């Protein structure tokens, strides 16, 4: 089941070290080449001179690059016997004798560890089958759906997973323990869902979290029904506070403040002379959008970004001296890596009650933020990765989470039930919170 | 000092305040304009809800800052 | 659209300096070492303008499953870059 | 032709991109099949009642051993238990 | 000749217009759902083929992926390309 050509090369330690060195070199070049150089020098066939004639492969043995579409690397490997090439779009190693990629050798996939590999193999193992995607249910402990729904979006967030598995918190944590430390409790959940702590399995970390949460805020600890947005904001604030607590020497550099933080530009404009000061800059960790009388998410972003003339604001223009009602606009000044949206699914009525807004709002699988940034603006596309939905009324209900992982697959998280679900069915849910991750900036 | 609240419909309202005003006082001004009882209001600035027993200056809210008003969608 | 191509404007062949190649991709190392981390679909100038300068970025974070190994002693899931340090 | 060459350029971009996506998906599943001789896909249930293992909802009579008082507690009352037990 | 096509590609890269074509194509494919559809197709072809062999899988995915490109994306990108080509070829 492994390419025998590469295994044959790997019999000799030096030859093996040579392959890994060239693979490391090719991949370093692919991540550190400006776009023009990358096209001209990694995607241009040495024989037909076309750019992107299908995949272009960089030879392991000489400096030649050859294309897929005209069989030009295949010719190189028959003419000269250089049978291994690296695909310049993704760094993957192809065997031209097998006519297949070599994707199932851990050392090649993890080549940046080549020099440590002896120690890596013996002390660490590959994930176990059922744990490899961290999919696991969190039992309802009373009214914990507002917790678990958010927890599932967090442990499927690629930025939070990388952070946790990189041991950044663990390495620096002063308080040391999942009983007292809220961050350590989060890390124990990841430990349990993707690793081994070594029916009601895999609930230990979630119990630890319930305990930490009780010590800080009993209302958000799972006894009574609460808001999922409020719990979301509670968790990230605890992550940030842990980081401040752990610094030797107390714009923030913690994981929350480098991933979820953007800023809004609020401008107040003279309708007299178009004077554009003073503009105010407010940070945000999420955007809360009004939805009344709307049917699409873009229409809700339009509303948030729409000019308002302020009728209760006392304005005096410093340029023209006008006292007309000023024009107010919110624009996005800085975008975050992960855009979190809360739909304001609730209204207050002048008869002294509140009611949920149950309207379906259409949300797209990829979101362009270009038309919402203040101040040409390029395409800025985020991919939808998580949805928290609420069923019930304003005062009582239940939360479910939907999250997206590699390979296009969505899962539905409803307390202890984790289920497979099609993208099509996810797009029909009543979204309360939406989690979008940056994909493309032109 | 004048600050703004973006309310449940996205309509912005203006409040006259001082940095030493308590959050509970701010909520009572919003109640006067919107009719929403203070204990049902969540006021968000910079990713934090503003807590009763603290002041606008505790959160560095300055002139022409915008607060975002939400309610709670309870669930469990 | 069905219009035939006579040749490239000779004005253009001049401005741009337009057998098999002798280029080597291996010769790219020195300039690659001088170049900050690039993203294929995240324009660097746009990043500085619309994103925070300390922003964490993962290009295409769902292209593959999270890459990790599990510690034999403690069963902790470890990102590849954290393995050697964890091993004390 | 203008259309000739335009189509050729687009077909270079399209096939490049297809070949990139397909390589990434096939290496990934190659690794999974090698690494797990026993690999089965997550159960998908078009009736929407079974989980990723093909099991039904467990549903009550579930308990958790409380580490704080050493006593078993009904799972659905754990948060209410901890309110009293933690103080 | 074949030398013509490569010279033109080289022009489009040096002028920066190649990155513009390539980004715009990618943006539109992503937004119309085509990338996710190709991933779903590849998963299904692997299942049927009972093998992850790239040559076999690509020979069945590739023609269907090309057909899945919306007419909207295909014409918009062809236009953007055509406009770039008119600046540098003689008609
Ligand atoms: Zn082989
Ligand atoms: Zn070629
Ligand atoms: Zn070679
Ligand atoms: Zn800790
Ligand atoms: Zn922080
Ligand atoms: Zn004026
Ligand atoms: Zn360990
Ligand atoms: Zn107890």
């Amino acid at each position: 089941s492994i390419c025998p050509h590469i295994q044959q090369v790997f019999q000799n330690e030096k030859s093996k070290d040579g392959v890994l060195k060239t693979c490391n070199a090719a991949r370093y070049i692919l991540n550190h080449s400006v776009p023009k150089e990358k096209f001209l020098n990694t995607m241009k066939c040495g024989t037909c001179h076309e750019i992107n004639s299908g995949a272009t492969f960089m030879c392991l043995q000489c400096g030649f690059c050859g294309c897929w579409n005209h069989s030009h690397f295949l010719s190189h490997s028959k003419q000269i016997g250089h049978i291994f090439g690296i695909n310049s779009n993704n760094g993957l190693l192809f065997c031209f004798k097998c006519e297949d990629y070599i994707g199932n050798i851990d050392l090649i996939n993890d080549a940046i560890l080549a020099k440590y590999w002896d120690d890596v193999c013996t002390k660490t193992m590959v994930p176990s089958m059922e744990r490899r995607d961290g999919l696991s249910g969190l039992i309802n402990m009373g009214s914990t759906a507002f917790m678990s729904s958010i927890l599932q979006c967090l442990i499927h967030n690629p930025y939070f997973i990388r952070h946790s598995m990189s041991q950044i918190h663990s390495n620096n944590c002063k308080v040391r323990s999942p009983d007292k430390c809220f961050s350590c409790a989060l890390d124990k959940i990841v430990h349990e869902l993707y690793g081994a702590l070594n029916s009601t399995n895999r609930q230990t970390g979630f119990i630890y979290l319930l305990t930490c949460a009780w010590k800080i805020n009993q209302n958000l600890a799972g006894y009574s029904q609460q808001d999922a947005h409020e719990f979301w904001q509670f968790i990230i604030n605890q992550i940030h506070q842990s980081y401040v607590l752990d610094l030797p020497n107390a714009q923030c550099e913690c994981i929350v403040h480098t991933v979820f933080e953007g800023s809004l530009e609020s401008s107040i404009v003279c309708p007299g002379c178009q004077n554009n000061s003073k503009t105010t800059i407010d940070p945000f960790l999420d955007l809360s959008l009004d939805i009344k009388d709307k049917k699409k998410l873009y229409e809700c972003l339009d509303s948030f970004h729409k000019k308002e003339q302020l009728k209760d604001f006392n304005y005096h223009c410093g340029e023209c001296n006008s006292t007309q009602d000023a024009i107010k606009q919110l624009g996005i000044h800085k975008l975050p890596s992960v855009l979190v949206l809360q739909l304001k699914r609730f209204e207050h009525l002048l008869n002294g009650s509140n009611r949920k807004l149950d309207d379906f709002i259409e949300f797209p699988t990829y979101l362009n933020m270009k038309n919402y940034c203040s101040t040409k603006v390029p395409d800025i596309i985020y991919e939808l990765i998580g949805i928290v939905s609420h069923k019930g009324t304003v005062n009582e209900g239940h939360y479910i989470a939907f999250c997206k992982i590699s390979g296009g697959q969505w899962f539905k998280f409803n307390d202890s039930m984790v289920s497979s679900i099609s993208q099509e069915e996810v797009l029909k849910e009543q979204a309360y919170l939406l989690f979008y991750t940056i994909r493309q900036v032109n | 000092m004048q600050i703004f609240v973006k309310t449940l419909t996205g309509k912005t309202i203006t409040l006259e305040v001082e940095p030493s005003d308590t959050i509970e006082n701010v909520k009572a001004k919003i109640q006067d304009k919107e009719g929403i009882p203070p204990d049902q209001q969540r006021l968000i600035f910079a990713g934090k809800q503003l807590e009763d027993g603290r002041t606008l200056s505790d959160y560095n809210i300055q002139k022409e800052s915008t607060l975002h008003l939400v309610l709670r969608l309870r669930g469990g | 659209g069905d219009a035939e191509i006579k040749g490239i404007k000779p004005k253009v062949i001049e401005e741009y300096s337009l057998g098999p190649s002798n280029d080597s991709w291996k010769s790219l190392m020195s300039s690659a070492k001088d170049t900050p981390l690039q993203y294929d679909h995240m324009n660097r100038e746009s990043l500085k303008k619309y994103f925070n300068p300390n922003a964490q970025l993962i290009e295409d974070p769902l292209d593959k499953p999270i890459q990790y190994r599990v510690c034999e002693k403690c069963g902790k899931p470890l990102a590849l870059t954290a393995i050697v340090d964890h091993l004390e | 032709t203008i259309d000739s060459i335009s189509n050729g350029i687009l077909n270079n971009l399209l096939t490049t991109l297809i070949q990139d996506i397909v390589a990434r998906e096939t290496t990934q599943q190659q690794l999974l099949k090698t690494r797990y001789p026993d690999l089965r896909s997550y159960y998908f249930d078009p009736n929407g009642s079974l989980d990723i293992n093909g099991l039904q909802k467990q549903q009550s009579s579930q308990y958790i051993h409380c580490e704080n008082c050493g006593r078993d507690v009904s799972a659905n009352r754990l948060a209410a238990h901890l309110q009293r037990c933690l103080s | 000749t074949a030398q013509l096509k490569s010279q033109i590609q080289q022009y489009l890269v040096e002028s920066g217009n190649y990155e513009l074509i390539s980004n715009e194509l990618k943006a539109r494919l992503l937004q119309e759902g085509w990338v996710d559809k190709v991933k779903d197709l590849t998963k299904s072809e692997m299942n049927i083929n009972e093998s992850t062999n790239f040559t076999q899988i690509l020979s069945t995915v590739e023609p269907k992926a090309l057909e899945m490109v919306s007419d909207s994306t295909r014409e918009t990108v062809l236009k953007q390309i055509r406009e770039f080509l008119e600046e540098i070829v003689d008609t």
